[PDB]
Formats: structure tokens, sequence, C-alpha cells
């Protein structure tokens, strides 16, 4: 006993094997990205690039 | 799949041109037989001499 908490919290997910569509700005960084198979409009995101 | 996420260009390019034939059928339609803008209706007499 004698002791007491931290004051931190922490979220873990789970990888799985996706198809996702990823934009580069002009400074080389990824600034957004559409999950392919997520919902309709992703799906026709995807399809169309 | 996998494999051929690299061909979305070709798979891209057929699509809009099945797509581009697909509104042209429906353009086709429009042009031969909607070219009144009111519907007419015949008149209950038949008196056309
Ligand atoms: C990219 O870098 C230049 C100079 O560092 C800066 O002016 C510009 O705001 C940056 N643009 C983005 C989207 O980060």
């Amino acid at each position: 006993s004698g002791w007491t908490a931290g004051a931190a919290a922490y979220y873990v997910g789970y990888l799985q094997p996706r198809t996702f569509l990823l934009k580069y700005n002009e400074n080389g960084t990824i600034t957004d990205a559409v999950d392919c198979a997520l919902d309709p409009l992703s799906e026709t995101k995807c399809t169309l690039k | 799949s996998n494999l051929l996420l690299q061909y979305g260009s070709f798979c891209t390019q057929l699509n809009r041109a099945l797509t581009g034939i697909a509104v042209e059928q429906d353009k086709n339609t429009q042009e031969v037989f909607a070219q009144v803008k009111q519907i007419y209706k015949t008149p209950p007499i038949k008196d056309f001499g």
C-alpha cells in the first residue's frame, strides 16, 4: 500500500490491414488521409483518387 | 488487390470512360425525346376530320 497514483492517461488501439489515401503538402508533411473502406463517401474518394 | 493497387490510374481512367458513356446515353435519350417542355394531353373529342 503506501503510494499514490500518477496523473496520466493512455489509449490503446489495434492496427488492421487497411488501404489509406494520404495527402502530402508542399513542405513534405502528411496533412490529411482518407480511410478507404470506412464509409461509402470514403470509398468514393478512394475509388476516384 | 494489394498488387492491383499500383494500377489505380488505369482503373480510374477505365471507370471514367464507362461513366462518360453512361451519362451520354441519358443525354441521347433527353435530346431525342425531351424536346417538348410541356406534356400536352390528347383532347377528349377525336373529331380530326
Ligand atoms: C512551408 O514552409 C515555409 C517556410 O518554412 C512556410 O512559409 C510555409 O508556411 C510552410 N507551409 C506549410 C503548409 O506548412
